């Protein structure tokens, strides 16, 4: 807390607790946890080897000091610049201790991740979505299939290399008396504005030379 | 070609083809496919009409934005005709009726109206033109529909000597009034009354086949001035067809309606065309010439009468 | 701090029970339900008479985009493309060339009233208060093409309503 | 009822139905891979055709060996269990 | 190194098994599909189309990929079996309305720019 | 499985919650399984936002839950503020709270009424919707748009409240509580309503946590959890209101909880009007808050910052975060990811109705077919955010 | 009595054109935010029912369809199916901006860029959402559009 209305007041106490709670999980499951980091806005991050999805998520759900009962969110972040392009992310809640932790893995198109449905029933559908939109496959999922896209969508939309306008646009044809599909044609193309400023914005995050 | 009509795109819905087509009597069964095919590739289309604008709505999805226009006109007037054809790269005449009214008899829709359109196109300097004649045209023919038709085939060949007159045989399709004519009209509430349909030979054609032919004709530069007829690939007998129809339609069969207001059904003169034989004209170029293959009636008769079929059928025997 | 919503214990005294027994066999609470409805019958309906009356609006209301002119008459827009670059739906198209007298002005200016989301960003980003949104909203059309407003249509609307657009902006430019 | 000869009969007739197979080269011991020279995909349809013809299931792993019409006769021997 | 986690099939010999298992699944379903949706193509046409999509993937070699291609097929079939799809979705494999796209060189040079 | 039926809401009835294609597996009269299909409204919002500026993307969050608009924008705003490392001015935090409660009134009125519309109870739909109309004006008189205000933005709000508004919101609040008492006089004590939502869709406390429920679903079965009390964001730490808690777990309690939350909103508004402070409405950091037109048309720096913030937007520090709020329906949050550019890299939207719908299968076990009407309604499912 | 053929047609044609517009039973497609306004338009303030426009009607006994909200590719086939089941006359009214040209989602792969592709629209109502009053203007406008129909006259002049 400080007397500056245009800045965000830091809460260091909660930040210290996460760092203290940091090694707590790094020591307990060192077979999987690769990297644990804490962000300045009080959010804990745990980096786990993909195999340890069940050992780590199952632990926090039930341990006597984690007690993360509810799964807040489950998604993936496509990143085509890495060998493991995709990157799962689990957001966990803890009513007892009133805190949230984020657990991340890494996979690709052809390396499935064990379904976490056994750990949480919440991920019954979130795992369908990730497969549906990104293409990652989940092993042992009770029922894996498309949840969002249209039937027979020959592609995985949310991948960064999937054009925004798709590949086929529908229309109704009288000759055949049924909706049809054709290669996409746009009356007006999507204008692609270039916004990046050519001057370094934040020196703190500067990536060192190569 | 004009600067604004140069081809552009990939021929999809919003691609520009360069064919500013003006279709007369597009509201009919044949037209809606021609409009749809023209709309498919995005060609500019003007559609004069006489009925309520409500009746033209179903054409709207068939065209992109600003590609379909719904003017007004009247056959008895030529001032209206000129507006719709002032800047058309081609003009198509599809007018016609299966019965006569107290306003426009057979001659008016088959002679003057086809002509009046032809002259204005010449006056306006239309570069091309298409005309739908009937395969069985002959001034000595019995069917006044045909006798009236036979007159039109001459003036159109005279007023617009380069107009590609086309003479298709009986056409069938989803909305056709030939296959649907036998199934419902002939039988419903009435036992078949075929007058010894043993000598007649009928060689109908598929509507899609005709539609593809017309477009190919527009593109071709050498098709100017010629004359074509479209006929299915397999000939048939009238009696054989009706019997086979009830197999697909699964209606009871027993081998062997007046003229009123509204749209009459089973008109006096319409009969003559059902009995009238399909002419054999081996010398006139047909569908196969337009890069179009006739689709056998066996393949496509299933869809049209599927609705007639309430809620493993040997195809009809052919006659050489 | 919480509270309990459904935790009442029915006292088992005869009188209380007789009430819950009285309620069932006499439908009293249902008779009460017919009461509230009866009252609303004799109230005054909140129905206004359209189109002879209108629903109250505010100066900030957002409606049909329009293009303004200075008091002299000149176009306010100077083709700065801020509105295009911010319209979230990319419903704005703009072109400009130096006019005869060498003044930056538009040549093609189009708003797609079907791609528009009526967000008000365009009037926020205009540095000269050229493109605004008038208080009009009754502009439904029978065809899609009519709802594609180009420069000529927008200018006419601005001239058409300018007697009111300024009146609203006058009362409200201070909050901005 | 058993007619181990019948097995030799229908199988030859059935493969006649398969349009790809030329009748002339068909034989009780014709070679699918080289004589007929069909596709491994095609022979799956044949196996399915036999299932309907003989009216019972045929495992896939077995089907990846019945490369000649005889083995349809031979393999079906144990399944039918006809010991002429 | 090539140490990679497999999905279902540890080698092509097992992987190719499900392909033949899958092909029968379609091959026996096309007759149902035509009647279920009341399509207007003979049972023969569907299987011929089915072979094409299987055939175009003959060049595949990766055990994982074939597992993936197979995994999609079951979903496509399951929707078809359960009638989750609709008459429209079934015919999207045949491309009726699409007019013949030219493919030889001189055809392209007369119509547009696409190579 | 005996006879699976594709119960469809595609021919949508007057409920205005979306279009739902439902595939079930009955056993005679009783339902035995369910399988909602939710792709029917997936527009791809989560993908377009990757092409917009953080400012341009704001209107999308308005169209996720199209009955809890300003609450949605607040959820997005907090996420950007958190990554920007700046705080909105104290006056802004009250305005946003002032409308969060008003929005929560809007949401519940839709939820309770339509939930009663589906069960044939039709009169309560209108009475309360009239108040929705009056509340729309407050939306309209501040932002000029009846529903999709986009009033709340990263850094506070856009325009200050007009004169005579707070003095008119007070008028609405004062008489409002009489409106609810009329509503309860036909739903709570009515025996027909009780027969439909008591012992129906009972959710066990442990399961609610496991499936990932939040909001009136969690608090409808005893669980004491409300992010307005444990993790306050703007000013909720500086107001007094009692989080209602049910015990039975059936639908009836959730109906009671929602009606009780609306009353607890009035107890808050009464405190927002009296405690509203003076000052500016947006962060006085021009690089994030575009200046008012007065300074833009007068000062040099004031113009440039109005020439970049409407063409390129504001850069955000690289990072990612998950921020959530007690939206009317339940927990709502976004996993925004920024890579340093003025456009978000990724934005996952945790729609509270997504989990509450997946759990419909669990809740629907062993209930008549007609009870799915009273089960879907009690969850307050709007398919705007289910599909996004 | 006396009257020419043209005159008697107009008056008895004027009747039906009045009946078919004084009593519209609109099917509603509440697909997105603009669904809410459709509810307000029926709410007490405007009371669309006061013009005879009833609130609910069986989709197979409708009189006009008001496409409200976005039209996803997945949901498109259902819309067309419903359209074909509407007995004639059937007037389709596009409501909002995502039901006209894709609105905010014009460039979304899974969005039908304008419902007009799937069906022929009669009245287009702009605004996302169109204020509950504007929508009412469209419905009133539609009745006039009906009032400018001359079926029988055209029939008498066939
Ligand atoms: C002759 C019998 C033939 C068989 C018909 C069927 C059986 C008889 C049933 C008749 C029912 C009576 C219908 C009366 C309609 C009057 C409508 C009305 O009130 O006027 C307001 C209407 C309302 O107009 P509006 O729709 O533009 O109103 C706009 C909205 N307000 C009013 C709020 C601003 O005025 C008209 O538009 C003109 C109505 C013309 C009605 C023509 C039909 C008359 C009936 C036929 C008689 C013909 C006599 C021979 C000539
Ligand atoms: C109808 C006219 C509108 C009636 C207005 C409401 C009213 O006057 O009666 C309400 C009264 C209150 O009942 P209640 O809220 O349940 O409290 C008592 C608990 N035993 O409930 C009553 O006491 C009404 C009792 C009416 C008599 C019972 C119905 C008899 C029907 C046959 C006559
Ligand atoms: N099945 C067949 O008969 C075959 C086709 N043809 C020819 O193809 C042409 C088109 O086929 P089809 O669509 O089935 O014919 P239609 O019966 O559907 O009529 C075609 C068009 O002509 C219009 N029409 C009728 N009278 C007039 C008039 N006085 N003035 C202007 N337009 C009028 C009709 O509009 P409205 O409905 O409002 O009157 C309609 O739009 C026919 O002319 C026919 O001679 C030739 C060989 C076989
Ligand atoms: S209101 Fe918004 S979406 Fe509409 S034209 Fe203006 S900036 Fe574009
Ligand atoms: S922001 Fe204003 S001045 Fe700039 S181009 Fe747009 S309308 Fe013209
Ligand atoms: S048209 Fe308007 S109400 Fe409908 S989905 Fe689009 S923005 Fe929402």
């Amino acid at each position: 807390a400080d007397t500056r209305p245009t800045v965000r007041p830091r809460n260091d106490v909660a930040h210290k607790q996460l760092s203290a709670f940091g090694e707590y999980v790094a020591e307990i499951l060192p077979k999987y946890v690769q990297q644990v980091q804490v962000s300045c806005f009080n959010e804990l991050e745990i980096c786990i080897h993909p195999d340890g999805v069940i050992p780590v998520l199952t632990f926090l759900r039930d341990h006597s000091n984690a007690q993360f009962k509810s799964l807040a969110d489950l998604t993936a972040v496509d990143i085509p610049t890495r060998q493991n392009r995709f990157e799962i992310v689990y957001n966990l809640l803890s009513l007892r201790f009133n805190s949230r932790i984020r657990v991340k893995t890494y996979t690709d198109e052809l390396t499935p991740i064990e379904s976490s449905v056994p750990v949480y029933k919440a991920a019954n559908w979130y795992e369908r979505e990730i497969w549906d939109m990104f293409g990652v496959f989940f092993a042992n999922h009770p029922d894996l299939r498309r949840i969002l896209t249209d039937y027979g969508f020959e592609g995985h939309p949310f991948r960064k290399d999937f054009p925004l306008s798709g590949y086929v646009e529908l229309r109704y044809d009288d000759e055949v008396k049924r909706v049809v599909a054709e290669p996409v044609e746009l009356a007006q193309e999507f204008r692609k504005f270039d916004l990046n400023s050519p001057w370094e914005a934040f020196p703190a995050y500067r990536q060192p030379p190569e | 070609l004009h600067h604004a009509v140069i081809p552009h795109g990939k021929g999809g819905r919003s691609s520009v083809s360069g064919i500013v087509a003006t279709v007369f009597g597009a509201t009919g069964f044949l037209g809606r496919y021609v409009v749809n095919h023209l709309g498919r590739m995005g060609s500019q289309v003007i559609v004069p009409h006489r009925c309520e604008p409500y009746d033209t709505m179903h054409l709207r999805p068939m065209g992109d934005l600003g590609q379909i226009i719904f003017m007004d006109w009247n056959g008895r007037d030529k001032d209206s005709i000129r507006r719709a054809v002032e800047h058309s790269s081609v003009v198509i005449n599809l007018v016609g009726r299966e019965w006569e009214t107290q306003n426009f008899d057979f001659e008016d829709v088959f002679v003057k109206i086809p002509q009046a359109i032809a002259q204005v196109s010449k006056e306006a300097g239309v570069e091309k033109f298409i005309h739908i004649s009937h395969l069985n045209a002959d001034i000595k023919s019995s069917s006044k529909y045909l006798r009236s038709k036979a007159v039109g085939e001459k003036e159109v060949r005279e007023t617009f000597p380069e107009a590609t007159i086309i003479k298709p045989a009986e056409i069938f399709g989803r909305e056709d009034r030939f296959l649907n004519y036998f199934a419902n009209i002939r039988w419903f509430g009435g036992v078949p009354l075929i007058s010894l349909g043993k000598k007649t030979v009928k060689q109908p054609v598929y509507i899609v086949d005709v539609t593809k032919g017309i477009i190919n004709a527009i593109k071709d530069p050498d098709a100017r001035g010629k004359t074509f007829a479209f006929v299915g690939p397999s000939r048939y007998l009238l009696f054989d067809l009706v019997q086979y129809v009830f197999a697909v339609a699964h209606r009871p069969f027993l081998p062997y309606f007046e003229i009123s207001p509204f749209e009459p059904w089973t008109t006096r003169d319409k009969v003559e065309r059902i009995h009238t034989t399909d002419k054999i004209l081996p010398h006139l170029p047909g569908l196969e010439d337009l890069g179009v293959e006739a689709t056998p009636l066996e393949l496509k008769a299933i869809e049209v009468l599927r609705r007639h079929r309430t809620y493993d059928v040997q195809p009809a025997k052919t006659i050489p | 701090t919480y509270k309990y919503v459904n935790l009442r214990e029915p006292s088992m005294d005869m009188k209380s029970v007789t009430d819950r027994a009285a309620q069932t066999l006499l439908w009293t609470e249902l008779i009460r339900g017919l009461g509230m409805t009866l009252s609303y019958l004799f109230r005054e309906p909140a129905t206004i008479n359209y189109p002879f009356e209108k629903g109250p609006l505010s100066p900030r209301f957002r409606g049909e985009h329009a293009l303004r002119r200075y008091p002299s008459g000149e176009e306010r827009c100077i083709a700065c493309k801020l509105c295009e670059a911010v319209c979230p739906a990319q419903a704005i198209t703009i072109e400009a060339e130096p006019r005869a007298d060498g003044s930056r002005r538009t040549t093609r200016y189009d708003i797609d009233m079907t791609k528009c989301i009526y967000c008000g960003f365009c009037q926020e980003a205009c540095p000269v208060d050229a493109i605004v949104e008038g208080p009009n909203f009754e502009f439904s059309t029978e065809t899609h093409e009519e709802l594609l407003y180009n420069k000529e249509k927008l200018l006419n609307n601005g001239d058409k309503w300018e007697a009111e657009i300024a009146a609203n902006i006058q009362a409200d430019y201070l909050y901005r | 009822p058993l007619t181990l000869e019948g097995i030799k009969d229908r199988v030859l007739y059935v493969l006649k139905l398969y349009d790809k197979i030329d009748p002339e080269k068909l034989s009780v011991n014709s070679h699918f891979m080289k004589d007929l020279g069909l596709d491994s995909l095609d022979q799956v349809e044949i196996i399915m055709a036999m299932e309907d013809e003989f009216g019972f299931e045929i495992p896939d792993i077995d089907a990846e060996k019945l490369m000649c019409p005889q083995e349809i006769v031979d393999y079906i021997a144990d399944k039918k269990d006809v010991y002429e | 190194s090539t140490s990679v986690k497999p999905i279902f099939s540890r080698d092509m010999n097992e992987a190719k098994r499900r392909v033949r298992e899958l092909y029968r699944a379609w091959y026996r379903e096309v007759p149902n599909t035509v009647h279920l949706f009341q399509l207007d193509i003979s049972v023969k046409q569907g299987r011929d189309k089915v072979r094409e999509m299987f055939k175009k993937n003959a060049h595949i070699t990766d055990p994982r990929v074939v597992d993936l291609l197979v995994i999609k097929g079951k979903m496509e079939l399951e929707e078809t079996i359960k009638v989750w799809k609709q008459r429209t979705h079934v015919m999207r494999f045949f491309h009726e309305t699409e007019a013949p796209r030219p493919k030889d060189f001189l055809s392209k040079f007369y119509v547009g720019h696409d190579p | 499985l005996v006879s699976n039926l594709t119960l469809n809401f595609g021919p949508q009835h007057p409920a205005a919650h979306g279009v739902l294609r439902l595939v079930m597996e009955l056993s005679g009269e009783m339902v035995r399984k369910c399988d909602p299909h939710i792709g029917l409204l997936h527009r791809g919002t989560e993908k377009l936002i990757e092409y917009k500026t953080y400012l341009q993307a704001l209107p999308y969050f308005d169209r996720l839950d199209y009955v809890s608009m300003m609450c949605n924008e607040q959820a997005y705003s907090l996420a950007v503020e958190k990554l920007l490392n700046i705080r909105p001015p104290p006056r802004a935090q009250w305005i946003r709270v002032l409308f969060g409660e008003i929005t929560r009134l809007l949401n519940h009125i839709m939820a309770v009424t339509t939930h009663a519309l589906d069960i044939g109870a039709m009169t309560p739909f209108f009475w309360m919707f009239e108040e929705r109309e009056k509340m729309f004006e407050f939306y309209e008189r501040v932002s000029g748009a009846r529903m999709h205000a986009a009033y709340v933005r990263p850094g506070g709000v856009h325009q200050d409240l007009p004169l005579g508004l707070m003095d008119d919101i007070y008028e609405f609040s004062k008489n409002f509580s009489l409106r609810i008492d009329e509503l309860e006089e036909m739903l709570t004590n009515n025996r027909i309503w009780r027969n439909r939502t008591v012992d129906i869709g009972i959710v066990t406390a442990e399961d609610a946590l496991n499936y990932g429920f939040s909001g009136v679903m969690l608090r409808g079965s005893g669980i004491q959890w409300d992010l307005r009390k444990t993790q306050p964001y703007d000013v909720y730490d500086q107001v007094e209101f009692d989080v209602p808690i049910g015990s039975r777990g059936d639908c009836y309690d959730r109906y009671l909880c929602r009606v009780e939350e609306m009353r607890q909103s009035i107890r808050i508004i009464s405190q927002c009007l009296n405690k509203m402070p003076p000052g500016e409405i947006k962060v006085d950091d021009a690089k994030v808050s575009p200046p008012k037109r007065a300074e833009m048309k007068t000062s040099m720096e004031s113009l440039i910052h109005h020439f970049k913030l409407y063409t390129e937007g504001y850069q955000v520090p690289p990072g990612a975060t998950y921020t959530a709020i007690e939206a009317p329906k339940g927990e709502f949050g976004v996993y925004l990811v920024s890579d340093g550019s003025s456009r978000p890299y990724r934005c996952k939207i945790k729609a509270p109705g997504f989990a509450h719908l997946a759990g419909l299968d669990k809740m629907s076990k062993g209930h008549m077919l007609a009870d799915v009407v009273a089960i879907i309604g009690t969850q307050d499912i709007v398919f705007g955010e289910v599909d996004r | 009595p006396s009257s020419r053929g043209e005159y008697v047609v107009a008056k008895l044609d004027d009747l039906i054109n009045w009946a078919r517009r004084s009593s519209l039973w609109p099917m509603t497609f509440g697909l997105a935010c603009c669904a809410v306004e459709m509810m307000h338009m029926a709410a007490p303030r405007y009371d669309m029912d006061r013009f005879g426009v009833v609130f609910r009607a069986s989709p197979r006994q409708s009189d006009v369809m008001i496409v409200a909200g976005t039209l996803t590719n997945k949901m498109a086939p259902a819309l067309r199916k419903v359209y074909d089941q509407m007995p004639e006359p059937r007037y389709v009214v596009s409501m909002g901006s995502c039901a006209n040209g894709g609105g905010y989602y014009h460039y979304s792969y899974s969005v039908v860029r304008g419902c007009d592709r799937i069906v022929p629209v009669d009245i287009y109502v702009p605004g996302c959402p169109p204020t509950a009053e504007a929508l009412l203007y469209g419905i009133l406008q539609l009745q006039k559009k009906i009032k400018r129909e001359k079926r029988l006259r055209i029939w008498y002049r066939r």
